[PDB]
């Protein structure tokens, strides 16, 4: 079903969750686990939780009106990163990282 | 206050 924009986000998105970026990806594969993390915080702090696996569930069920709707997410799951943690956080830096390889994908989308 | 641990267990 998928529209010509919405196969370049899903493109993205799959080179997101690859090995290239794998170093500071891997905490946006699945959902911030406050409980492993004993983050009794987050829920309170975080209202609308997000990240790549659930990004792809999305992308995978057709849930996407638009690449406004994907982007707004993958950016929802960066926004949250830098709400929770403090700027010092190295997690902060990996997020920053990933961002940088989101925002050029999607600028030179066709 | 709670803070995000990414070191391995
Ligand atoms: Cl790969």
């Amino acid at each position: 079903k998928l529209s010509e924009h919405l196969r370049y986000c899903d493109s993205i998105l799959r080179e997101m969750l690859s090995k290239k970026h794998a170093a500071y990806a891997w905490p946006f594969y699945k959902p911030v686990d406050a409980e492993a993390l004993e983050l009794h915080d987050y829920h309170d702090i975080i209202k609308h939780p997000m990240d790549l696996s659930t990004v792809k569930r999305k992308m995978d069920g057709r849930e996407y009106p638009d690449a406004q709707g994907f982007a707004a997410d993958v950016r929802l799951m960066f926004s949250n990163c830098y709400k929770y943690n403090p700027p010092d956080h190295e997690v902060v830096a990996m997020a920053r990282k990933l961002q940088d390889v989101f925002e050029m994908r999607f600028a030179k989308m066709p | 206050a709670p803070r995000k641990q990414l070191a391995t267990k």
